[PDB]
Order: structure tokens, then C-alpha cells, then sequence
């Protein structure tokens, strides 16, 4: 049971910081707060003071202050996204917030006990409820329409949170139920079997390449499906055919609508069988994800290196790559961008393949390798980058790149070739119903974080990487 | 624009406009034109939405609230018999006014006319109206305990009949909890409640309640995750002391295979309330593993990660290994606010002291220091370093082996980056004495090591004031004497006498009769010189206690 909800778009530079698009207060819950809290009650302020305080605490409003001990103090540690606001000489508690793509989301829930000792957050249901509603709004607004989505929001959530208690957290469902008008226990989030499983395995790899230090790669994957079929209770559970060379499923977690996860999925953390993939679901009007899997394969797909001998102003980046044979030689965008944090005036380069176009800022020369690596599978750049006046703040200041330490930011992508081996199968359909599954499977590859870490310089290291 | 400009000044500030001259009759007008025909659909909708949103600002007194209740009820009954869009919002607005005005009660005509109406309507835009009425009834029952405990038999019988699953389910669950608590408080039980009373404001039951819980669980398959969480939370409240939980065991075990932010918290609070009755000795291990996994799983946003990172540390034990500590231990690939959620794990692991956890802690804190020393970065980096230092200091006051490197690193970090003066002052003002003293010594040594010709003097003097005592006299006096010539602005000229006042409070007597003298005689601003004169007089002419009582 919340007390109020917000959506404040992030507006840098504006003294107010933004323009509220949603401010609904439920006063039944405020009277309940009086009755429950008692002597520890602190009222909910108006929109203006709330915005000021929340932007102050979120460190999003004029962070140039030298030191504010109410925010930057060594004694006020925020290990969770449930902040505690201080409005009108009263410590408001608890207040939730998070930021993504310049869109803030907030709420103040209800606690059914006195606040004289701050109750542990492993007890207040309202924190979880506020967070989940805010996440649902975030998914709805920026799903994929500039203002027709933000205009209908006040008429949207009222159908979902009328009087301080939520009903459904999917705002698309509020839109479906409001714009468009169930004698059985049909799920409360639902208003020719075709399924569009868009698997996506992003290969992030701090490859490093030392002796004791392990080469750190891990692939983040997901499955987005939908049993968007007619009937009463159609059954379509799809099978993904990882080969014998491929490993079983790894790092499985599921959707809120999903039924459960197998005891192996609980065990196999960071049955071990390639089949039969029996994944219970509940046919949604949403897009059910029967699992999100981060599969492992021992073979890295791409290997790399980097030396930058700081011979004065000679950042000779003698790079050297290694395209494993398992990678198909057709890259949609293999832009091996090479940002130059903490440092091109004179591109005295020697490009083996593809142009090294210094960009107009002359700060980071994004060497576009282009589409395919040479037959030598190696680029190089012995560029006498005679940089001019030393840029100390103009250049992109990245702290994970200091001195001779850096790595090439390869923003490389690939269509329908990832590092896992996903292959959805349809001929093995077993179900207690009948139908024709139109399983439009797919895949992809993205550079989540592919830093070919310079082995001629120190690199940040995780825990198990140094562990033998 | 009849009412748009009218509501603009109110939704700009409710309490400000309602305290103005025009807001005295605002509620009067709004109640008046409720049954009117000159107001279009949109104006009525907007006015009724405001009547929803702020029932506390226009009808404060109980009598006014009752009058508004009867007026709204009248205009709701007297509506034209054509399909329109004022049916549900009117009932909900009347419910809001009655509930938040405090005028609700069995001994009032307005409540006695509203409650049967909502009961009949919700009993069964028909479906949206029924849902809205059911929500209104449940909310009213929440306001006054037992207020809606009249038609429990009706819902029990008609569970398979018309009526949406979620509203009747939630209302039934809330009514069960409130009624059973009240009646058992009296000393009796349901007493046939399974088949509109107002007296609650002031064996077979086991089987009936078992039927109730199985029915609720069966109907909960349609419940959305958020409402499901609150249902299970309140049910775990109710049935902790008042049939085994093996009825709900399959559902709970299945739901723990998820990672949604609400079902996980429902499971966590269910185990933290029910305790160790249903939890196995090893099921706690699987739950801990999954919470730790979800604290760093890429497929989830940062908020879920940090929520479960806070949940794991304060995880509720049933009956009060290293690999789990290696699935969440901090790294430098962690965004600033997700490491401090993981620093306690490393302090716990390294307290009882694979590279040596002290070595990894040294490398991690060294990376944080190197980030902090980078001139030109944001303050988040320094804040990270100092919060991490505080957590380790409080957690590891008692092992000099890991603490000597920490003290040395902090001293070097101060030497590299003098702009971090306030952070150290706060840390010294918080940490316990076992760490307050050696760090004080080493940081004093660092600050007084330089001759005193730097441009960071305005940052040195703050630590000097925050640490000066009677241990190392001559070095401090020499450093301060050298720094006297490098103070041209009032800020440093006040930090310096802050140092002298700290010495004052410490009690040092000899030589200070010359350090304070030279400061008073050789500064720039008159105010600092007078400050020094006063403090020098206080030290020279006071006995030891009277200075603490008269200075």
C-alpha cells in the first residue's frame, strides 16, 4: 500500500530539475499512516519540496557542492535504493527512487508500525511494492509515440492503483483495459501458435591474457517468448537444441509470470541435460520469459592485445587481434573503437586494414575496422599521435583507464551467431493440447563489455580471476 | 475553461489555495453542480477526480463530511438513466470523502445509506463498476476494522459465480484476518460467520479455515505479482500462531524459483515471520544462494541487485560457505553504490584471518584510492573510498594486520589529494578511539611533514585543527609557525586558530605562549588576530578545569 507515486523526467540544467508528469496522492493511506505510526508520523510534502529533496538526495541536482554532510557523509551509507528524505524538519521514510534514460521513478510506501526504531527493510512490503510499480512504469514508457505514451499515463494508472493499493504492475495492461473493454479464473494481467523468441547473448570479455590472471568472459542471455495463441488452455512449450559440443543451460532465472525454476537452476549458479526442455509457463497477454540463461562455452570467440609505449607523445598502439575460427567472417559493425581517455592531432598512423578516421573532436580516433578482418586476422597502428596541448579535462575522463592502461572498445555485433549455440527446435513438441507452433527463433551478438585488455599494463581484476 | 482554471490553482497547491478566500466555497460549488446538466463530461470527470484525490482538504469536519457524503449519494442516485461515465468515480469519491473525513460510523445516516449500496452493487461498465465497488468496500473495511464483515457467506457461496477474482479474493482475505483477530480477542470464534452488522467496532472452525485458505490459494493463480505479495504477507501475519503449511508449500517452493522483486520479498518475509517451521536446514542454503545470485545477475536492473544485496546481509535465520562469499565479493567492475552493499561480505570473510583476503582488500581499496587521487573526477569516487574505509574500520577495529595498510593508504591518499579534507574530518568524528588515535598520529605526521609552502594549506589546516593534541608538540608548533606566513585569506586564518583552539582544549601550556603569540602578532585579517589574542589569554590565565567550564 503506497502513499503516493511520481514520475519526474530528468531535466539537466533547469533549476527545478524537471517537470512532474504524474503526482497522485492517496489520502486514505495517509490517515492510515496517522493511525498506525502515531507519534512518529511525518506528512508527505507537496510536489515542489519533494522534487527538490529527491533530486538533492539522488545526487542529481548540482553535485558541485564541496561537502554536504547530510548527503556525502561518511556515516550515511545507502546500500539500497530506498532513501530517506528529510522534508520540513522531519525525516520522511521510506522513499524509493531510481534513474534510467533520464526518467526518475519514485514512491513512498506504508509501514504498519512505529518508526522510533527504523524497522529492518526485510520486513516492509511497501518497498518491494513501490519498486515493482516503478519498474513496470519504466518498462512501459520506454518500451520502444513521443507524447501519446506520457499523456495517457494519469488516465492509465488510475485503472491499476485506484486508492493506494496496486492491482497490476503492467501499464500496457492498464492501456489495454482502459481503451478496450472472464467467467473463469483468467489471469488478472490478460485482456495459430505464433512465438517470437528473440534470444540475445552479449559477449562481454575482459580477456586480459596474463599467466595467473584468468581470461574473464561471460555471455549474458535471455529468451523473450509469447504463447500468443487462441483456445482455452493451449500448451506450447518450445525446445532449444544446444548440440553435444554445447554445454547444458547455465545461470537460469525466470519471469514473474513464470511458474518455477528447476532445482538444478537453483544449484547451477555462478537437470544438466540438453533436453527435454520442459518449461512450465502461464500463457500471458504479456511476453513470458520461461528463463534467462547465461550459457558457458570454453572457447573465446575473439582474442586481442594492446601495447602503448608512452614514448613522449607517441601513443604507438601496436594492437594485435586474433579471430577464433569459430567466428563467422562477416561482421555487421566490427567498429574497434579506440577511445583515448586521459590523452589525435597528427594521425601518423599505419593502418593495416580499414580507415582510422580521427573524429572531428580530434580526441578519440575511432578506428573503424569496418566489416571484415583481413586474411591475416590482425590490425595494427604504429601511429605517431603527436597530440598538441595536453587535454586534461576536455578528453573523456574514464577512471578505469589511467596511464598506459586502457583497452580497445570494440563495439562489434553479429547477426545470428553468438557464443552459446542456441537453436530452437519445433519437431519435438509435446503437449496436452494441439496446435501449430510458429516459433520464429533468432539470436544475436553484441559487445556488452569487450575490452581487449592491454597486457602491457595493469587491469582491474575480479575475485575468482586471480583465484587458481 | 469553466473549471480548468478553477482546478489549476488547487492542483498547484491544495493546502495553500484551500487556505485562500476563494477556496471557502469551492467545495460548495463542486457539490452543487454535481447533479447539474450545464457541465460537460470532461468537466465532471476532472472535478470528480479531484474529489478522489484530496478528500482531506475540502470537508475537514465530521458534519461537513457527512453532508458531502449525502450530497454525493443523492447526485449518484439521481443521475440520468443513460450509459455515462460518472458511475464508478462517483462512488469512489464518496468513499474517499467519508473515509478520510472521519465521519464514517454505524450511527450516521450517510454511512448507513452508502454501505448497503456498495454491498449490493459489488455483490452483482457493469464489470468495471463491480470491481470499483469491491475495491471501495475493501478500503472502507480497512479504515474501520470489521466494517465490511457482513456478506462473507455471500462471497463464500458465490465464489464460482460472477465477480472478479482479485477484488473478492483480497476483500475476503482482509475480512478473514480482521474478523478472526477481533473475535478471538473477544474469546469466541467465527460463530457461523462463514454463512450488515455494526457491533464489531467496539473444532469445525479449523476445517472451515482450511477450506478458506485452499480457496484463496486456488483463486490466487490469477492474482498479479504485486497483489500476490501483499496477500501472502498478511496471510503469513495471520496464521503464524492461530493444519500444516504443506498446503501452501508447493506454491511457495514454485514461486521461489522466480526472481521478481515482490515474490522474493514475500518469500523472505514469509520465512522471517513463520520462522523455522517450514524452512529446511538446507533450503535456507538454496534461498541464500539465489538471493546472492540475484544480487549481481546481469539480466536485472540495479535496484533489484541492491535490494537483494541488502536482503542477504540481514537475512533472517531459522535456528541461530566460502564459495557463496566468492559469488558476491566486491570488485572494481562494480558501480559506486553496488560495492558498499558488498563490502560487509569481504570484512566478514577477512575478519577470521586463494590469495590472502587481506591482500585482495588491499588491492580493492588501493584501486579506490587511485580513483580518488585522479584530479578532475566527480565526488562519488572520494565518497566511495571514505564510506568503504568507515565500513572496514567499524567492522575491523581489532586487527592491526589489515589496519596498518589501511592507515598507510589513507595517509598517502591525503598526501596525493589534499582536496579531501572534509571527508577525513567526518571520518575522525565518527570512528571509535581504537582507530581514532593511530590514524590521528599518522595523519598529523603527514600534514606536518611538509615544510608548509604548499597551496593546499587551506586543506591542511582543517585536519590540523581536527587532530591537534598534546602528544607531538614541537613538530606541530614548527609546522604551524612555518604556515603562518602562507595565510593570506580569512579561511586559512580561521583554520589555523581552529588548530590553536584544539591545542587550548588539549591543555598544552609551554611554548604555546609563543605560538599563539606569534599567530596573534603576525596574521593578516584583524579578526583572526583578535581570535588568537582571546584564546592565548584563555590558555595563559585559566586553570585546567575552568577552561573547560569557562571557555
Amino acid at each position: 500500500a503506497l502513499r503516493a507515486v511520481w514520475l519526474i523526467r530528468h531535466e539537466p540544467g533547469t533549476p527545478l530539475g524537471g517537470t512532474v508528469r504524474f503526482s497522485r496522492r492517496y489520502p486514505t493511506v495517509e490517515k492510515r499512516a496517522k493511525a498506525f505510526n502515531g507519534m512518529t508520523y511525518v506528512p508527505v510534502p507537496e510536489d515542489g519540496p519533494f522534487l527538490r529533496a529527491l533530486l538533492f538526495q539522488l545526487r542529481l541536482l548540482d553535485d558541485d557542492k564541496d561537502f554536504m554532510e547530510r548527503r556525502d557523509g561518511c556515516s550515511r551509507i545507502n546500500k539500497t535504493s530506498i532513501y530517506g528524505l528529510s522534508v520540513g524538519g522531519e525525516e520522511l521514510w521510506p522513499v524509493i527512487a531510481f534513474l534510467r534514460d533520464s526518467m526518475i521513478y519514485a514512491s513512498v510506501p506504508l509501514v504498519e508500525q512505529a518508526l522510533s526504531p527504523r524497522p529492518p527493510l526485510i520486513s516492509i512490503s511497501g518497498v518491494s511494492q513501490g519498486l515493482e510499480l516503478l519498474l513496470g512504469i519504466q518498462d512501459f514508457l520506454y518500451s520502444s509515440d513521443l507524447h501519446t505514451k506520457l499523456s495517457q499515463l494519469p488516465d492509465l494508472l488510475l485503472q491499476a492503483c485506484p486508492l493506494g493499493t496496486l492491482l497490476d504492475a503492467n501499464l500496457q495492461n492498464s492501456l489495454n483495459s482502459i481503451n478496450s473493454v472472464q467467467p473463469q479464473k483468467q489471469p488478472a494481467w490478460k485482456v495459430k501458435a505464433q512465438i517470437s523468441i528473440s534470444i540475445t547473448e552479449t559477449v562481454k570479455c575482459m580477456q586480459y591474457g596474463k599467466q595467473d590472471i584468468a581470461d574473464t568472459w561471460q555471455v549474458a542471455g535471455t529468451v523473450a517468448c509469447k504463447c500468443d495463441l487462441e483456445g482455452v488452455m493451449p500448451a506450447v512449450t518450445i525446445s532449444l537444441s544446444l548440440p553435444t559440443n554445447g554445454s547444458p543451460l547455465q545461470d537460469i532465472i525466470v519471469h514473474p509470470c513464470v511458474t518455477s525454476l528447476d532445482s538444478a537452476i537453483l544449484t547451477s549458479s555462478s537437470s544438466a541435460f540438453s533436453g527435454p526442455y520442459k518449461f512450465p509457463f502461464t500463457p500471458p497477454l504479456e511476453s513470458f520469459n520461461l528463463c534467462h540463461y547465461t550459457s558457458q562455452v570454453p572457447v573465446p570467440p575473439i582474442l586481442g592485445s594492446y601495447h602503448m609505449k608512452e614514448e613522449g607523445v607517441q601513443l604507438k598502439v601496436t594492437v594485435n587481434f586474433k579471430l577464433h575460427e569459430s567466428v563467422r567472417n562477416n561482421f555487421e559493425v566490427c567498429e574497434a573503437h579506440i577511445p583515448f581517455y586521459n590523452r589525435i592531432t597528427h594521425l601518423e598512423y599505419k593502418a593495416s586494414f580499414g580507415q582510422l578516421e580521427v573524429f572531428r573532436e580530434k580526441s578519440l580516433l575511432v578506428w573503424i575496422i569496418g566489416q571484415k578482418f583481413p586474411k591475416s586476422m590482425e590490425i595494427s597502428l604504429s601511429g605517431t599521435l603527436t597530440f598538441g596541448v595536453k587535454g586534461h579535462n576536455k578528453q573523456p575522463f574514464d577512471h578505469i583507464c589511467i596511464g598506459n592502461t586502457a583497452y580497445i572498445k570494440l563495439n562489434f555485433r553479429i547477426a545470428d551467431y553468438t557464443l552459446t549455440g542456441c537453436y530452437a527446435d519445433q519437431h519435438s513438441v509435446q503437449v496436452f493440447a494441439s496446435g501449430k507452433p510458429k516459433i520464429s527463433a533468432y539470436r544475436k551478438l553484441i559487445s556488452s563489455d569487450y575490452y581487449i585488455w592491454n597486457s602491457k599494463a595493469p587491469a582491474p581484476v575480479t575475485y575468482a580471476s586471480l583465484l587458481p | 475553461d469553466a473549471w480548468a482554471q478553477r482546478l489549476g490553482a488547487f492542483r498547484a497547491s491544495p493546502s495553500a489555495f484551500m487556505a485562500g478566500p476563494e477556496g471557502e466555497d469551492l467545495g460548495r460549488d463542486l457539490l452543487s453542480d454535481l447533479r447539474s446538466e450545464k457541465l460537460s463530461e470532461q468537466t465532471k470527470v476532472s472535478l470528480l477526480a479531484l474529489s478522489m484525490e484530496y478528500p482531506a482538504q475540502l470537508w475537514p469536519d465530521a458534519s461537513a463530511a457527512e453532508v458531502a457524503a449525502t450530497s454525493l449519494l443523492d447526485t449518484l442516485v439521481l443521475l440520468p438513466p443513460r450509459p455515462s461515465a460518472l458511475r464508478r468515480p462517483l462512488l469512489l469519491a464518496a468513499t474517499t470523502a467519508l473515509a478520510a473525513g472521519g465521519a464514517l460510523g454505524p450511527t450516521s445516516g450517510a454511512s448507513c445509506r452508502l454501505l448497503p449500496l456498495l454491498l449490493g452493487l459489488a455483490a452483482g461498465e457493469q464489470r468495471p463498476l463491480q470491481a470499483t465497488a469491491c475495491e471501495c468496500l475493501r478500503e472502507l473495511e480497512s479504515c474501520k476494522p470489521g466494517l465490511l464483515g457482513g456478506s462473507l457467506g455471500l462471497l463464500r457461496g458465490l465464489l464460482g459465480q460472477e465477480g472478479p477474482v482479485q477484488p473478492l479474493s483480497l476483500l475476503l482475505a482482509l475480512a478473514l484476518r480482521n474478523t478472526l483477530v477481533l473475535q478471538s480477542r473477544v474469546g469466541a470464534g467465527l460463530g457461523g460467520l462463514l454463512t450488515w452488522d455494526w457491533t464489531l467496532v467496539e473444532p469445525e472452525e479449523a476445517r472451515e479455515l482450511r477450506a478458506a485458505v485452499i480457496q484463496l490459494l486456488d483463486t490466487s493463480y490469477l492474482l498479479t505479482p504485486v497483489a500476490q505479495a501483499q496477500l501472502l504477507w498478511l496471510l503469513g501475519w495471520a496464521l503464524r500462531g492461530l493444519q500444516p503449511p504443506a498446503l501452501f508449500k508447493p506454491q511457495l517452493v514454485r514461486l521461489l524459483g522466480t526472481a521478481q522483486l515482490t515474490l522474493l520479498h514475500a518469500m523472505l518475509a514469509l520465512k522471517a515471520a513463520f520462522g523455522e517451521a517450514l524452512f529446511t536446514a538446507q533450503d535456507e542454503a538454496l534461498l541464500l544462494r539465489r538471493l546472492t545470485l540475484a544480487a549481481q545477475h546481469p539480466a536485472l536492473p540495479p535496484p533489484t541487485h541492491l535490494f537483494y544485496l541488502h536482503c542477504v546481509l540481514s537475512f533472517p535465520e531459522n535456528w541461530p560457505g566460502p564459495q557463496l562469499c566468492r559469488g558476491l565479493l566486491p570488485s572494481l567492475l562494480h558501480d559506486p553504490m553496488a560495492l558498499l552493499a558488498r563490502l560487509h561480505l569481504l570484512c566478514l570473510l577477512c575478519a577470521e584471518e586463494l590469495p590472502s583476503p587481506r591482500h585482495y582488500l588491499e588491492e580493492l581499496l588501493a584501486g579506490l584510492r587511485q580513483r580518488a587521487a585522479l584530479d578532475g573526477g566527480p565526488r562519488a569516487l572520494a565518497t566511495l573510498c571514505f564510506q568503504a574505509s568507515y565500513l572496514v574500520a567499524c567492522c575491523l577495529a581489532g586487527q592491526p594486520t589489515v589496519l596498518t595498510p589501511l592507515i598507510h593508504g589513507l595517509a598517502q591518499l591525503y598526501q596525493a589529494r589534499p582536496m579531501l579534507a572534509p571527508h577525513f574530518v567526518d571520518l575522525l568524528d565518527q570512528v571509535d578511539s581504537e582507530l581514532r588515535e593511530p590514524l590521528k598520529v599518522v595523519l598529523r605526521q603527514v600534514v606536518v611533514s611538509r615544510p608548509g609552502r604548499d597551496e593546499a594549506l587551506c586543506w591542511h589546516l582543517q585536519m590540523l585543527a581536527k587532530v591537534a593534541d598534546g602528544d607531538a608538540q614541537s613538530a606541530t608548533l614548527n609546522f604551524l609557525q612555518a604556515a603562518a606566513a602562507h595565510c593570506t585569506n580569512w579561511d586559512l586564518q580561521q583554520g589555523l586558530l581552529r588548530v590553536c583552539r584544539a591545542l587550548l582544549r588539549a591543555g598544552v601550556r609551554g611554548g604555546l605562549v609563543d605560538l599563539l603569540q606569534v599567530l596573534a602578532r603576525q596574521l593578516e585579517d584583524p579578526d583572526g588576530r583578535d581570535h588568537a589574542r582571546l584564546y592565548y589569554i584563555l590558555l595563559a590565565h585559566l586553570a585546567a578545569p575552568k577552561l573547560g567550564v569557562a571557555l
